[PDB]
């Protein structure tokens, strides 16, 4: 008897008016299922999100120890399993992603067992286990026949090029999946939508396209309770405001540690960005972190020094990151603060070239203004903006 | 540098 | 009789051995169709044949000889088409015009083929239709032979390269494969030529030289057709300009040798020659004062500019502006003016236009004068680095 | 400018 059955009857004799709320929040008007569901031992909703929304309505604050208990006792061979392990991989809940997946890939069902196998793709690719080569020879050895893994199988590379600042590919991969081909969960049609939201989001950030970034975002907030999307929804939205409105962006990042409160990782999330809007206007910045060697925080405290002419503490800072290896993305980044600290046109230049080398047009707008502060010709940056990387 | 994601 | 015939025969009279002479000019195997061409009003099965004759024994009079008897041919046949590309590829538009619209109304769908597309080439190379009109009137003929499919594809390459849109021809000239011309062995092996001529200049706008020079030393060797050895000679010269001025010379001088009874072509060695000495900054007894076209009077301009007589340039570069420039001319124009007006943005501007022709060559110019300039080296490094979209 | 053609 799972955790949340033993607690839904217990609360129910307390409280016997739910029957008829719970069927309105769980997709059912009519209130038949419920009874089913909540008496006979092993019976699961058709859609997997009357028990999320139940979870998420009368167990806020215990979504994660409910949701796990009920989602480990699952046959993995249903369609109520498949439904969980989008749950758990969407809620970044890799305890149960994981133990999910390898008995996805055990079991005799095959529609579940061609989930977990590419579900595992994605994990291993953004563990850096595998590679994006042999990510993509492995999911085209499956012969994935479900729509759900075909628009999955996409989405698993968008996180990946997305997370390793690689943005060329973005645009052109996203228009690829077509989710009204996903007729037999509604689940993960939903919250593939929502990934969907948050994707093109984030492209049309890097695009340099601010009012659809904005518009993209706000689809994905209308259309998800999953605190994940929310996450990086406001995340999306306070960037896009980075060079324009300080109050706004800060708001929205505000908001973000406001839902972020019970998780470490979301937390951190929201300082950097702080940290990264304080830095970008140039203020007094208590968000920078100290006791870190990565590459974001490293960057974010010369930052920080080269705006307070602290150009001794600076180049320690910058020395440590030359030892360190950059993709793309973050390349051109380190040349910024380099040119920042030298007054060098130079390290602008390659800023501005791994800028492009990413496809990343919101950010090269750092390096593109110290060279019209250091006077450069008016009809050579508009060159440098149309010129494209090969 | 700015955090990003999805 | 056709003239190609009476000469034949007026020469076999007093002389029996050129029967054997001409059999092994015309390439062929046994003498029998010489005898079957002189005695009965038919072709041989290859152009080349009486092409390589006339060519061999009667070479001051081509044109005459070939304006009669491609004029004289059933329009229905092998011949009539193989003389319609021999006509194309000499530029002898009064034999070719004629041909074409005899094809086009003839009953022979061949014929009739290539009549059609051979019109489209003539009519795009004149600007009577856009490049849109073209590609919509070629796509409507549902072309069905190997030949029209690969002269399609070559009549779009002649008109990017004329306008100075360089961008589309690498990927266009690779889907030529010219091995499915299996039935026309004089037009596969002309077409081969033009191929070879055109990938020359798409390699010397890709700024590889010696790949561009080997192009054009194998399109040598595969012709006898003045005009191809002309563009060969050009287009070696060019690939010469930055860094030998004695080489590019010859092989300009090279070109007006065999271009003496032709206005057109010597008219083109000389603007190359001119072009040439203003490169290199020498005296320019090349410049032609009596013209208005764009490159004649961008290098009244260059010229001037070299030789510290800033107010005749700026009258020249006045003018310019009045005409209207396709890319790769204004991209010289901002040159010039940078050069006038020693403005860096005048500079930008002629490597913008140089990135939008997709011309890497002719871009080494303005990127120099910036490296006079001071311009940073990494500046100039990510401008040869980035693309135009 | 400089003559082309093919």
């Amino acid at each position: 008897m799972e955790l949340i059955r033993i607690a839904m009857k217990k609360d129910l004799e307390n409280d016997n008016s739910l029957m008829n709320k719970w069927a309105t929040v769980a997709g059912l008007k009519n209130p038949n299922p419920l009874y089913d569901f909540l008496n006979h031992d092993g019976k699961t909703f058709n859609e997997f999100s009357s028990i999320v929304n139940i979870v998420k309505s009368q167990y806020p604050d215990r979504e994660y120890e409910l949701m796990k208990d009920y989602c480990l006792n699952l046959d993995v061979k249903t369609k109520a399993a498949r439904s969980a392990l989008e749950y758990a991989d969407a809620n970044m809940f890799f305890e149960i992603e994981d133990v999910l997946i390898d008995s996805m890939i055990s079991c005799s069902n095959m529609k579940s067992k061609e989930y977990g196998k590419v579900y595992k793709i994605h994990r291993e690719l953004s563990n850096s286990v595998i590679t994006e080569f042999e990510a993509v020879k492995r999911l085209g050895k499956l012969n994935i026949k479900t729509p759900e893994m075909n628009s999955f199988s996409r989405l698993l590379l968008l996180y990946h090029y997305l997370s390793t600042g690689n943005f060329s590919p973005m645009a052109q991969l996203i228009k690829q999946i077509d989710l009204s081909e996903i007729s037999e969960n509604m689940y993960i049609r939903n919250t593939y939508q929502t990934r969907v939201h948050v994707l093109m989001s984030n492209i049309k950030l890097n695009e340099n396209s601010l009012e659809e970034c904005r518009e993209y975002s706000k689809k994905a907030l209308e259309s998800t309770n999953i605190l994940r999307f929310q996450v990086f929804s406001y995340l999306t939205i306070g960037n896009s405001l980075l060079f324009s409105n300080y109050e706004l962006a800060q708001e929205n990042f505000l908001k973000g540690l406001s839902i972020s409160v019970q998780n470490e990782n979301y937390n951190m999330i929201f300082q950097q960005a702080l940290c990264f809007l304080n830095n970008v206007w140039r203020k007094e910045n208590k968000w920078i972190n100290f006791e870190s060697d990565s590459i974001m925080d490293l960057q974010e405290q010369a930052h920080c020094f080269i705006n307070f002419n602290e150009n001794s503490k600076a180049k320690e800072v910058l020395d440590k990151l030359d030892l360190l290896v950059h993709n793309d993305n973050e390349l051109a980044m380190h040349y910024y603060l380099k040119g920042r600290l030298e007054q060098n046109k130079a390290c602008f230049y390659s800023s501005i070239e791994y800028f492009k080398k990413s496809n990343d047009k919101f950010l090269i707008r750092l390096p593109l203004l110290e060279l019209q502060k250091m006077g450069e010709n008016q009809k050579l940056l508009e060159l440098l903006l149309l010129l494209e990387h090969h | 540098g700015m955090p990003r994601g999805a």
